[PDB]
């Protein structure tokens, strides 16, 4: 599968040790199938690794980052979109996961 | 004979007054700071929601 167009929209992201960030991707694809998803930014990472894409659709992925801002590059099946949002400081000072 | 009017007819903020024990009930005044450590099992993942 390959996508003709894709878009990103990140909402209420929290920089945290856990996957405190959530973002929505929208895309237009030539065909359905399992596309890989990755965060090319060295300071952000997505929980989901792959998603079954559709000729058109949108998928929401969980992500985590240390950066106070969500200005990270996301890639779906190799295409890229610049996500960006002001992530808020985490609500709980301590968490049970590195 | 000269008791005036009881507090049940005179307390402000709409306080109802109950006896035994003396207390003000359903009174409406100011704001209550509230904090609630809701059980996180009650949330649903943003991706599943």
């Amino acid at each position: 599968p390959t996508i003709l167009e894709v878009s990103c929209t990140v909402a209420d992201c929290i920089y945290s040790a856990d996957f405190g960030g959530s973002l929505t991707l929208q895309y237009k694809a030539d065909r359905e199938g399992h596309c890989p998803v990755h965060s090319h930014s060295t300071t952000a990472v997505l929980k989901e690794a792959t998603t079954h894409v559709t000729a058109v659709g949108s998928i929401t992925l969980h992500f985590s980052t240390s950066s106070p801002q969500a200005n990270f590059i996301v890639s779906l099946c190799g295409k890229k979109t610049t996500c960006n949002a002001e992530c808020k400081p985490p609500a709980d000072h301590i968490i049970g996961e590195p | 004979n000269n008791s005036g009017r009881p507090l049940q007819e005179t307390a402000p903020f709409g306080c109802k007054i109950e006896v035994e024990p003396l207390r003000a009930s359903n009174c409406a005044y100011g704001h209550i700071p509230i904090s609630i450590d809701i059980p996180d099992a009650a949330f649903v993942r943003s991706s599943e929601s």
